[PDB]
C-alpha cells in the first residue's frame, strides 16, 4: 500500500473502498510475471477457428438475400465432410471428454478477454479503465468493485 | 451356468451351481450415469427421481440386449441397478468405515468419533457423483489416518483417548481429544 | 526434489511401524514416472540404506 | 412466463428492442453455467492425488 | 391446493372441474426440476436434421416450376450417396432397431413440443394457455381437460 | 369408403379443402400408433426381468 | 455322425448311433426378425399369417 501486499491483506483486512487512484490503477497493472520471457505455448484444440468453414459463394448470398421459400440456408458440403471423418477415425476414449471440459473452459476465458491457449495476462475494459486478468489471477473482486462503485464514478 | 446348474469338464464331471449365488457386475455407466440426467441428487426424489431411474433402468436393458447377446436377458433373474450415492447417505457410509477402523484400533483402545459438520468438510473436499466415493475413502486413509499415527508417534495419544473430529468453519482444522 | 513424493513414502512407513492398517495389501505400492535423468531409482536405494541399514535388503528384479 | 407474453403479443418485430426484452435471472446464463463447471471440474481434477500435508490438524 | 399435493390426490379424489384459475395455471407452470441446472445432454441420432439434404438449385426449381412431362422431381445425388454408405458399413445388429424403435420416441415428442434429446419441460399452446409437458410428466389429463372444457371457456 | 368417393368425384382440386375431407378415426393416425409403441416398447422393458416394484398386494 | 453310424475312435473302433434320437438345437432367429408382423400377433392370423411363418421358416433353411 505494495502490489503483493494487497493480495494478502485485502482478503483479510482492507476493503477496496478505501484505496487511492494510484493504488487501484497499479493493482490493475500487469504483474511481474508479465515482462517475463516465456516461450513454448501448449497447443490444444482451438475452438476459435472453425475447420469446417468455407467462403461466401455470392450466389447463395444473392439467393438467400431474396427472402422467401428456401429450405436450407447454408452450404453443408464442408460440414458433412467433417462428420464423416469423425465416423472413420475411431477416436473416442478421451474425445468423449477433453472437448467437453475445454468448451466450458475456453468459453469462460472469452468473458475475460483471454484466448484459447493464453496462459498470461489479458486486458478487459471496465468503464474507462483496463483490467488485466489471467487464467489463474481472475481478479474477480476488482471487477465487482469497478462495475458497482465506478458506474457513475471515475477512478483511474 | 446361468441356464442350468450343470456344466461338464474334461472328466465330464457334474459341476453343481445350485446353492451358489452367481453375481454379474459391469459398469456400462458412461453417457447416462454422468452429469447426463443426474444433476443434483440432493433432492433424490420421492415422486420424481424415481422416474428418471424409471427410464435410466430401461435404457441399460436396451444396452443389455444389444451387447450381451440377449440370452442373458433371458437367463438372469434380477437385474439390479444401483442409484447414485446421495450426500445424505455418505454421512453414515463414511461413518460405517470408522467402526471397521476401530477394529484395527481396538487393540490400542482408541475410540474415534466424527462430527456431521466434519463429514461435510470431507464430502465437499473429496466427493463427486462421478468417481463413486473410492478416493474419499482414500482421503480418509491418506490424509486423516496418516497423522493419527503421527499423533501416536510423538506421545500425544494416551492408549485411552476419545478422539472427536470437528471443523469450526474457518477452514481451520482441529481434532478434539478427550482422555 | 519432490518432497510431496517423499512424504507419501514416509506416510506408508508411519502406517507400517505403528501397527496401523495392514490387510493382505502390502504397505505402499508405488509407481514412479519421470524423464530419464531424475531421481527415480535412487529414492529406493536410499530406502534400503535408511529403512533397513543394510543395502542388501534391496531386491532389484 | 415473460417470454411467452411478448411472443404472443401483437407487436411488430421492429419494436422488439433489448430494452423491451426482460433479462434472464443469473441462474440461467452461460456466465453462470461455465463458471459452475470450473467449480466442479477444476475442483474435481484434484480429487485424484489429494495433497499430503496441505490439510494439517 | 400445493403442486405436489395435486399429483397424488387428483388421481384419487379431486376432479379437474373443481379447480380455480390460480390453481390450473400453477399446475401448468414448470416444476422445480425446471430452474435446476443440468449440463451434459445425451446425444442420439437426430431425426430432425437430414444429413442427405441439399441446396435449392434454382434450375430445378425453374424446370419443375414449368409443370409438365418431367419424370423425377428431386436431385438424388446426396440420397444415393447415402444409401451406398449403408451398404458398405456393415452395421446391422442394433441399427435394425434404431430405425424401427427410436423414431416412435422422437415422433411422439413432436406432438408435445419436445425436440429429440430434450429431457426437460417444453411448452404447448392449448387454446390461449401454455402447458409445459415432459418426457416423463406428459400431463395428458390436463390436455384432455383444457381442450374439452375450455373450448368456448377461458381459464388462465 | 369416404376417400374414394371424393377421389372419383368430378370436383376441381382447388375446391378440395381440409373442411371437405373427412377425418380419419383415431385408430388410424400417427398419434395413436406412436403412442401405442410406448405402450409396448417402454412397457415391454419395464416388465422384462424387473418384478420387485409394485407387486404388493 | 448324422450320415453314418460307423465312427472310429482313437482306438478306431466303431461306435453305433442307431436307436439314438439326435437332437440339434440352435437359435439363429435372434435380434434379426423381432416382429415379422407376428410378435404383435397373439391371434397370429389363422388363415393369413401362418404363410408368413412358412416364409420365415424357409428363410432359416
Ligand atoms: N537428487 C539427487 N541426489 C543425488 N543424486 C542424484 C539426484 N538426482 C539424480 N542423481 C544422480 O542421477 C542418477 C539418478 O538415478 P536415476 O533416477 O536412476 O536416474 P535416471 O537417469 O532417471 O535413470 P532412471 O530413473 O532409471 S530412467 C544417479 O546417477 C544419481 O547419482
Amino acid at each position: 500500500a505494495v502490489k503483493d501486499i494487497k493480495k494478502l491483506i485485502e482478503e483479510g483486512i482492507l476493503d477496496y473502498e478505501d484505496l487511492t487512484e494510484n493504488e487501484l490503477r497499479k493493482l490493475a497493472k500487469p504483474d511481474d510475471n508479465f515482462y517475463e520471457l516465456s516461450p513454448y505455448a501448449s497447443d490444444e484444440k482451438d475452438l476459435s477457428l472453425n475447420e469446417t468453414s468455407g467462403l461466401t459463394n455470392e450466389q447463395l448470398k444473392n439467393f438467400l438475400g431474396q427472402n422467401g421459400t428456401y429450405h436450407m440456408s447454408y452450404d453443408s458440403k464442408s460440414i458433412d465432410y467433417a462428420k464423416q471423418k469423425k465416423s472413420e477415425k475411431k477416436e473416442d476414449q478421451q474425445e468423449d471428454d477433453d472437448g467437453f471440459y475445454d468448451a466450458y473452459k475456453q468459453i469462460k476465458n472469452s468473458y475475460d478477454g483471454i484466448p484459447n491457449n493464453f496462459n498470461h495476462e489479458a486486458p478487459q475494459l471496465i468503464g474507462n479503465n483496463y483490467v488485466f486478468t489471467s487464467i489463474y489471477d481472475t481478479k474477480e473482486n476488482l471487477i465487482k468493485f469497478l462495475k458497482k462503485n465506478s458506474e457513475y464514478d471515475l477512478y483511474d | 451356468i446361468l441356464g442350468d446348474g450343470y456344466i461338464n469338464d474334461n472328466h465330464r464331471r457334474n459341476i453343481d451351481f445350485s446353492n451358489t449365488i452367481i453375481i454379474m457386475t459391469s459398469n456400462l455407466g458412461a453417457e447416462l450415469f454422468k452429469k447426463k440426467l443426474f444433476f443434483d441428487a440432493d433432492n433424490s426424489g420421492t415422486p420424481e427421481y424415481k422416474r428418471v431411474m424409471e427410464d435410466v433402468r430401461l435404457s441399460l436393458i436396451k444396452k443389455c440386449k444389444k451387447v450381451f447377446k440377449p440370452e442373458f436377458v433371458n437367463r438372469i433373474d434380477k437385474i439390479g441397478v444401483f442409484e447414485p450415492l446421495n450426500k445424505k447417505n455418505l454421512h453414515k457410509i463414511v461413518a460405517l468405515r470408522f467402526k471397521k477402523l476401530e477394529k484395527r484400533l481396538e487393540e490400542k483402545n482408541i475410540q474415534v468419533s466424527v462430527s456431521e459438520k466434519a463429514i461435510d468438510y470431507i464430502i465437499d473436499q473429496s466427493y463427486d457423483p462421478e468417481l463413486g466415493a473410492r478416493p474419499t475413502l482414500i482421503f480418509i486413509e491418506s490424509v486423516i489416518m496418516t497423522k493419527f499415527a503421527i499423533m501416536y508417534l510423538k506421545k500425544e495419544l494416551v492408549d485411552d483417548m476419545d478422539v472427536f473430529v470437528d471443523y469450526n468453519s474457518k477452514a481451520k482444522n482441529l481434532v478434539i481429544n478427550l482422555s | 526434489g519432490n518432497e510431496d513424493i517423499i512424504k507419501s513414502l514416509s506416510d506408508a512407513v508411519v502406517k507400517a511401524a505403528t501397527g496401523m492398517k495392514d490387510p493382505e495389501k502390502p504397505i505402499g505400492t508405488f509407481l514412479f514416472l519421470g524423464p530419464t535423468g531424475v531421481g527415480k531409482t535412487e529414492l529406493a536405494k536410499t530406502l534400503a540404506i535408511e529403512l533397513f541399514n543394510s543395502k542388501d535388503n534391496l531386491i532389484r528384479v | 412466463e415473460p417470454y411467452l407474453k411478448i411472443g404472443r403479443s401483437h407487436t411488430l418485430y421492429t419494436h422488439i428492442t433489448p430494452d423491451a426484452v426482460p433479462q434472464l435471472p443469473k441462474e440461467c446464463t452461460l456466465k453462470h453455467l461455465s463458471s459452475y463447471m470450473e467449480e466442479k471440474l477444476k475442483s474435481m481434477e484434484s480429487k485424484k492425488n489429494i495433497e499430503s500435508g496441505k490439510y494439517e490438524f
